């Protein structure tokens, strides 16, 4: 059950990273769009 | 401003891996020696 | 800058990182490597 | 089995994040150098 | 406009970790006893 | 011991990702401030 | 025979014999040979 | 399996002893009857 | 606990045999005494 | 007096059993897991 | 350990019983043959 | 009656073995892998 919890914990962290990485990619692309 | 319009940030997609980890977490008993695996052992050893 | 509104988000996965480390630290109280237990018992006997 | 799969799945996900984070870091530094 | 010359994005380097996960996976000793589950014995045996 | 190591390797990798993601958010936010 | 009173006693340990056999029959439900389990798991994997 | 075998070997031995002990009690009792 | 029970079960059987074997030895010796 | 010529005491022969116990003892694989006791895990770990 | 000791202890006890039962069987048969 | 006064039945004494089996039955945990033996293992493996 400790390993099970560790898998879903890892999953959750990966998801939180994915979300922010993607938000920040969109921000940077919006900035390149506006500046050009 | 010139010289920058080609600059592009990529997006990541690890949804399949995220989902797979949650799937595997439910079925971890097939990887462990629990009481059901000992039952399979007991059948072997008789 | 009609660009002043653009913002980058921050992440916080510290709870998750901490929880992995706590699981790791204490894992030996609940999970036993059969092969390693077998070899230890062979040595003791 | 399930545990080997969790490890290689995690490794793959981590690698994909590293690639995109670094691609986006390179994009931002190219933008700065251009503007600078 | 403020000075922007000193703004720098950092690069991540987790190759050793990625590689170590792959290493351990390849070498895995799968026979782990789940002591929490064997603690359910009195229930299982009924 | 193999699972233990996999968990701390994972957590270390996630921590490095968190830090760089956040440092790059900082860089992008600073850039936007300086330009606007 | 002023000897008519001499007598030999009889024994009954059948309950004990039976109980040993019942313990034996069912022993695998509660006792596991670590070495044998280790070898079985090595074969399966 | 070694303990299993030891238990049935023990029980078999005890059964053989019970039987002979009782057969010899019979012989002694019969002898006393015949002589008195 | 099954092995523990089996040990005390064996002990008890051995004791019951000892008791009867000894009673019957005394009976036989009493008979040899009386007849001689 | 009754006929006594046919009265015979039996001899016990449990040598094979005695010998087998000694054999097994000499060869004993001592590493037995007590599943009843491991069933006490939740109590032990507290 | 304790289990080896239980086995050899049981074997010894069984052997001692066999010896006395058989000695007493021989005594009874000698008595019959004499009287007969 | 002559020719029989020397005939003698021996008595058995296995009290020590009877007592020893009851003693050993109390201390069987030193021969088994129970939770305390796993604790000694855990100390080794750290």
């Amino acid at each position: 059950s400790q390993i099970q919890e560790s898998l879903t914990t890892t999953s959750t962290a990966l998801g939180k990273l994915q979300d922010v990485v993607n938000q920040n990619a969109q921000a940077l692309n919006t900035l390149v769009k506006q500046l050009s | 401003l010139g010289d920058i319009s080609g600059i592009n940030a990529s997006v990541v997609n690890i949804q399949k891996e995220i989902d797979r980890l949650n799937e595997v977490a439910k079925n971890l008993n097939e990887s462990l020696i629990d009481l059901q695996e000992l039952g399979k052992y007991e059948q072997y050893i008789k």
